[PDB]
């Protein structure tokens, strides 16, 4: 639509798991703060796998802890033309017809 | 192991480190704990010690004890620093019985996750006779 | 707060007192597994003289 500038802009969201997932809500198993909120990336090895699983205990209080996050793009648009001229004589006096 | 707590009042950031470790930070000392519960090995992880150690102080003062309405009994402002070596679990246990024939060979596999590096292995082997007391295997 | 601990392994389960344990621990499918029969190969060979 008009008077909204040239741009159009949308969100995109990250999945859990994924390595773009980056924030600070993260805490670990044994209840302690870490650095990762995602419970592990795009990570297909088994020792990390089985190092960052979610484990619970009869009483879980704040064991597993995770968070999100979003991406967003962006689009502009631009002008182009061009033109020609001419005169009468050189359309009266010439020799075809049509050449318009 | 014997673990042990200190806690931050300012920026309410409790740490968990070795009875042998030491923090000049400015904490204070609140308490300590046994992480492999003697009684209750697989029920309760740091997060219940740390708040049961956090339940007896007071609110003021960290330094001293108090009733129950004066305690630090919120537990989601405060943020637990883990420093201590991690604790030693079994990722892998060998086979409860294996059985064989004469004349075979036979391997056992063991893998041990945590700790702190390096580890060392010792093997020992009871015989199957009456009275019989575990003995190391020569290396 | 596990005070039923884990019965197998030696642990005791809070309720329960140092002499008694739980009565059961676990459950019995009562379905057996079983082999086949190997399968024969000579025996249809063979043609049979009577004695």
């Amino acid at each position: 639509p008009k008077h909204y500038g040239k741009t159009i802009k949308v969100y995109e969201y990250v999945p859990l798991l994924d390595d773009r997932n980056i924030n600070d809500q993260g805490i670990d198993a044994s209840g302690a703060t870490i650095v990762n909120g995602n419970l592990y990336g795009s990570s297909k090895d088994i020792g990390n796998i089985t190092s960052k699983l979610p484990l619970l205990t009869e009483n879980g209080g704040r064991v597993n802890r995770v968070g999100f996050t979003r991406i967003a793009r962006e689009g502009s648009i631009h002008k182009f033309g061009f033109f020609y001229e001419f005169t009468q004589e050189s359309i009266d006096f010439d020799s075809d017809d049509g050449l318009m | 192991p014997v673990l042990k707590v200190m806690f931050h009042k300012d920026t309410n950031v409790a740490t968990v480190l070795d009875a042998s470790g030491s923090l000049s930070d400015g904490s204070v000392e609140v308490g300590t704990f046994h992480h492999p519960d003697e009684t209750y090995p697989d029920s309760v992880t740091i997060y219940h010690g740390v708040r049961d150690l956090l339940y007896k102080r007071s609110a003021k003062d960290p330094s001293q004890t108090a009733s129950y309405p004066n305690n630090i009994i919120n537990m989601q402002v405060i943020s637990i620093d883990m420093k201590a070596t991690p604790r030693l679990i079994l990722g892998t246990a060998l086979p409860r019985v294996i059985s064989t024939i004469e004349g075979k060979d036979v391997t056992w596999h063991v893998d041990v996750a945590g700790g702190k590096a390096p580890l060392t292995y010792k093997w020992q082997f009871k015989a199957n006779t009456v009275g019989a007391a575990f003995a190391d295997i020569d290396s | 707060m596990l005070n039923y601990n884990a019965p197998t392994d030696g642990q005791k389960s809070s309720i329960d007192g140092a002499n008694s344990d739980q009565m059961q621990t676990f459950f019995w499918l009562k379905k057996a597994i079983i082999t086949a029969r190997k399968e024969q190969y000579f025996m249809p060979l063979a043609s049979v003289t009577n004695m």
